[PDB]
């Protein structure tokens, strides 16, 4: 009935939109990852660095909280409905992991890239 | 070797500097004529740090003296060591600025500075490795603050990678000896913060207390007060001038004392300060020294560190002593009084040891504390500042010099944020 | 012939070197003028006049230190170009030591080293002396090792280092510099020897029964350890141990290579007269926590590998007996090891330096020890780092020198892994 449709809708608010909330939190997280690169912030006229640190820690906790919630909400959904909970060709929990690893691997890669550049710089100087 | 340029600015600055150079010359065996008559090869060996061996055996302290008007620098030249200085390093105008910061940093100073810097450049050119600059100036002084501030900015412009430090004389919490202090001081700080790498705060008020108490003096003449200050200054750079066990380069001090740019204000201290009437009832041990160094009553800045925490402390020792004594003793301090140190930083103490004692003091030490209690000073200033500012008190003496009122509001903004910063870190915790 | 190149970096590295070479000369009868009024060709080269020239390179961005050497007693023992100096030090800033300052010197250094290496008939390896925390020691060495390993990928890379002791001071930005160095050290060093100044003080107090020690005798103790190691090359023994064998007999897993060190029997003549320092006696002393040169109570972990170096009047069978007893002492060893004892014996007894504070003995034992207990120290270090890094204290000093903020993260990450490694080793492998 309509009530059941609304029930899974509320689940989706805690699940489907819950993922969107995770993604929004995730986006913000990425914004902190970006902002962190601006060395000018060391001149923290307003105590900015302390403020930033608090927020960084907060997000580090939030992303896990939301993921654990979603693990239960997606289970509820798939128990309440046969349709696999996926969108745009990927399961929502896979999507969570996808972006996570996207960032992870990219960050790791970029690090390694620069490591290599340093190794090549070192080589160059030895050749010089 | 590495070289330091000593700039003196304002009546105060020059008077202090005069005493400073007296002290330094004494330590290196340099007489009033600039002739070397030292005993140790060390005195001469690294003399380059300050003096420029002109010719023959005549050494010329590389110092620059600046004032907006004569009658100050003149008296310096008439003094015992006036002739030790090279005439061409006396740069001054023919106009005053009765504690008119605006004049010092604008309508008058803007003219004088055009010279000054040229001399600075020449002096820096004669250096092999320009360590940095030292500025002796007094806050609130039309020259000291006005020109002082100006010069600092101008120098960084051309020497951004050098260490700049100053020994400012700050406002007194008690009776003010100027009327428009708050203004001048605030205006100076507004820019000072964003320039100078580290600066020391010394307050005549505190010095008087020390003299009347610890030194058992009854006639604390400014010359004596300056002498005390000079001693502190010389201690700071002993590591450059002399060999030791743990030499601490001026730059190094900055590194272990400043955790965040902007937060670079320090409270200086010095030991031993025992009065001659009681020197015979002393032991002069590493413990004794630390007792004095961490005694709030021996703070040369008029603040009470007891109400704050130390972000970091530097301790520079001179003469002879064991490494064991020093390290262990400093540890004891942190352990016994851990509540006075900021938990964010493990090991809040930096130490250094030079093997060359002050003349007559087998053991001596200087104390540089980065305490959050300094906030107090700035707080006081801001409060007094707004009290006057909101009444537009005497602003016409600044507005009339082409100063934009907005500059005052900006100055306040910086000041208040400075306070906030200290307040945040004051009680910020690891978890 | 077996040859070895010593490298001394920074205040500590150099100052320690002074003590070392002082000792080397004594043991070989070499007089300050390089004169010898047959085992020298390891540390010394022969010049046209026969004069001995020690094989080492001294590097210190702070010319002061080297100047002490240049004007010291042993100024005649060094080929000028072995004393490489900078103009400005690293101010306890790894980034200066590695990226911005050391960068401009390292080329010279390596060239000098190469020329020295080219005098060799068979280089065994290098002995690098430095301190963690020292901008030069820490920062510069990092760079140095990075490049030495390229030219000499197969030479032994030994180093001695002062490990910022848990409860001491000296510098504030230590844990930063320390970790930053470690992070790179792990990829080039073959074996590092950890020494704590803190621990040594304790030893001076309890074993030597003295008070008020300085680097002038703290280093002397250290030099005894160094001698003990290289004595193997320099003198005939029952069981000579080439430097190469220290890898095999100490490291059991690449990333782990931080042996601790000790040295028995430290003692004043006062007690020497009242005590029979037998082989067994001494051997036991080496395993008494109190006598370790590192502030780490070995009982907290297990032993991975021990190496004993006996000097002087010892008897193989007695040594074996002593060790067997040690094995009995239910001192824990990891299951991964079934032996744990590699022993060298050198006929040349310990000597004694005129004016020293250590009694001469007929026999002595130097012990190197790889133990999981060290993990504690690493944890402490990492913890301190975390606290400072969180707020980003002093970080701007590194970033301003071109260091990448992420680089700190990287280093920390690796350190976490390192600690974990130790944990895994001590798992007590069992089906
Ligand atoms: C450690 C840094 C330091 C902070 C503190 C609290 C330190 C701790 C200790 O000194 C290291 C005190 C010290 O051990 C003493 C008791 C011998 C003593 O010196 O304390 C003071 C009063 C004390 O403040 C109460 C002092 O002013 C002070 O500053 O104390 C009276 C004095 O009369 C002879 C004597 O009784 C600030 O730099
Ligand atoms: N045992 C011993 N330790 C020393 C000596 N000199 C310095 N240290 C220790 O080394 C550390 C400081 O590093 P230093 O070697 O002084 O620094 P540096 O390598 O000269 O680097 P910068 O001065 O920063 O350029 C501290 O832990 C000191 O206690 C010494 O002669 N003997
Ligand atoms: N310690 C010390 N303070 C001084 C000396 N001369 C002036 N002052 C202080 O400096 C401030 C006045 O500034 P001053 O340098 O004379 O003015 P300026 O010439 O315009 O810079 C006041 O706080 C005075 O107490 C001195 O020789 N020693
Ligand atoms: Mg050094």
């Amino acid at each position: 009935g309509a009530a059941a449709l609304k029930n899974y809708y509320e689940v989706h608010k805690e699940l489907f939109e819950g993922v969107q909330k995770w993604e929004e939190t995730w986006r913000l997280f990425l914004e902190f990852e970006r902002k962190a690169s601006d060395p000018n912030r060391f001149t923290n006229r307003g105590g900015n660095l302390l403020k930033e640190e608090k927020q960084r820690a907060k997000l580090q906790k939030m992303l896990p909280k939301l993921e654990e919630e979603l693990k239960a909400r997606i289970e509820l959904w798939e128990q309440e409905h046969s349709k696999a909970f996926m969108v745009n060709g990927q399961k929502f929990m896979e999507y969570v992991a996808e972006q996570w690893e996207m960032h992870r691997l990219e960050k790791e890669r970029a690090k390694q890239e620069r490591q290599l550049k340093n190794k090549k710089q070192t080589e160059t100087e030895m050749l010089y | 070797m590495r070289e330091i340029v000593h700039i003196q600015a304002g009546q105060c600055g020059n008077q202090i500097g005069a005493k400073f150079w007296e002290v330094i010359s004494d330590e290196h065996g340099i007489d009033p004529t600039g002739s070397y008559h030292g005993d140790s090869d060390l005195q001469l060996e690294r003399i380059n740090v300050y003096y420029n061996e002109a010719a023959g055996n005549k050494y010329v302290p590389r110092a620059i003296l600046v004032d907006l008007e004569p009658g100050t620098m003149d008296s310096v030249r008439s003094g015992p060591f006036g002739q030790i200085f090279r005439p061409d390093n006396f740069v001054f105008g023919q106009s005053g600025a009765g504690n008119n910061w605006a004049k010092g940093h604008y309508t008058e100073g803007a003219e004088l500075v055009d010279s000054v810097l040229d001399v600075v450049r020449k002096e820096s050119e004669s250096c092999d490795c320009l360590q940095g600059f030292q500025l002796t100036h007094s806050l609130g002084g039309g020259t000291g603050s006005g020109m002082g501030t100006l010069l600092i900015s101008k120098i960084r412009e051309e020497y951004p990678d050098r260490i700049m430090n100053t020994f400012s004389v700050v406002p007194s919490p008690k009776v003010s000896d100027t009327v428009v202090e708050p203004y001048n001081a605030t205006l100076s700080v507004h820019q000072l913060v964003e320039n100078t790498d580290e600066t020391y705060c010394i307050d005549n008020e505190a010095l008087y207390d020390i003299c009347f108490r610890t030194l058992k003096l009854t006639t604390p003449t400014y010359g004596d007060l300056n002498h005390l200050v000079s001693a502190t200054m010389s201690g700071v750079t002993t590591c450059l001038r002399f060999p030791g066990q743990l030499n601490a380069d001026l730059r190094k001090l900055a590194v272990n004392m400043v955790p965040f740019p902007r937060l670079h204000f320090f409270m200086p201290g010095f030991a031993p300060l025992t009065s001659r009437g009681s020197q015979q009832y002393r032991a002069l041990t590493v413990p004794e020294l630390t007792q004095q160094m961490f005694d709030a009553k021996n703070m040369m800045a008029a603040c009470d560190p007891r109400h704050g925490r130390y972000l970091t402390v530097a301790a520079v020792f001179r003469g002879r002593m064991s490494m064991k004594e020093v390290d262990e003793q400093m540890l004891n301090v942190q352990n016994k009084n851990s509540s006075y140190f900021v938990e964010w930083i493990p090991n809040n103490v930096k130490t250094a040891v030079c093997d060359i004692p002050p003349r007559g003091l087998k053991m001596s030490a200087t104390f540089i504390g980065n305490s959050t209690a300094i906030q107090e000073l700035f707080k006081r200033i801001s409060e007094q500042f707004t009290a006057m500012f909101r009444r537009k008190a005497f602003l016409h003496w600044y507005t009339g010099e082409g100063m934009d009122e907005m500059e005052f509001t900006e100055a306040e903004s910086n000041m208040n944020d400075l306070v906030s910063e200290y307040q945040q870190y004051q009680d910020a915790t690891a978890d | 012939m077996r040859e070895c190149i010593s490298i001394h970096v920074g205040q500590a590295g150099v100052q320690i070197g002074n003590a070392c070479w002082e000792l080397y000369c004594l043991e070989h009868g070499i007089q300050p003028d390089g004169q010898m009024p047959d085992s020298f060709n390891t540390f010394f080269s022969e010049t046209g006049a026969g004069k001995h020239v020690p094989r080492a390179v001294f590097v210190d961005l702070e010319p002061t230190v080297i100047d002490e050497v240049r004007t010291g007693t042993y100024r005649q023992l060094f080929h000028p170009e072995q004393l490489i100096t900078g103009k400005e030090d690293a101010a306890n800033n790894y980034a200066r030591g590695h990226y911005t300052i050391g960068k401009e010197i390292i080329d010279l250094v390596l060239d000098r080293i190469r020329k020295l290496a080219d005098q060799c008939t068979g280089l065994q390896g290098f002995l690098v002396f430095h301190s963690f925390g020292g901008g030069t020691g820490s920062g510069f060495t990092s760079l140095l090792m990075e490049r030495l390993s390229v030219d000499y990928g197969k030479k032994s890379k030994l180093e001695f280092s002062i490990y910022p002791a848990p409860q001491v001071s000296t510098a504030v930005v230590e844990p930063y510099n320390s970790i930053l160095t470690t992070h790179t050290t792990l990829e080039h060093s073959d074996c590092a020897f950890m020494v704590d100044n803190e621990a040594i003080y304790d030893i001076c107090r309890r074993n030597l029964d003295i008070e008020r020690p300085t680097y002038t005798n703290l280093n002397r103790l250290i030099s005894q350890i160094v001698s003990s190691i290289t004595a193997s090359l320099r003198f005939d023994g029952a069981l000579n141990v080439d430097l190469t064998e220290f890898q095999t007999n100490l490291v059991p897993y690449p990333r782990i290579h931080f042996p601790l060190a000790t040295y028995a029997p430290v003692i004043s003549a006062e007690k020497a007269y009242h005590e029979q320092l037998s082989v067994a006696e001494i051997t036991n002393a080496c395993f008494e926590p109190a006598n370790q040169m590192v502030k780490c109570d070995p009982r907290h972990g297990k032993y991975m590998a021990c190496c004993l170096l006996y000097r002087g009047d010892v008897v193989p069978k007695d040594v074996n007996a002593a060790i067997a007893t040690i094995k009995t002492k239910r001192i824990q060893f990891v299951d991964w090891c079934p032996t744990g004892f590699k022993v060298g014996i050198n006929y040349q007894p310990p000597t004694v330096v005129p004016g020293g504070d250590l009694a001469k003995v007929q026999r002595a034992v130097c012990m190197l020890s790889n133990t999981t207990a060290i993990a504690e120290a690493w944890a402490r270090l990492d913890h301190k780092f975390d606290l400072m890094y969180a707020k980003r204290a002093f970080v701007h000093w590194y970033v301003g020198e071109g260091m990448e903020e992420g680089e700190f993260s990287e280093a920390r990450e690796d350190m976490a892994a390192l600690e974990k490694d130790y944990e895994e080793v001590g798992v007590d492998s069992v089906e």
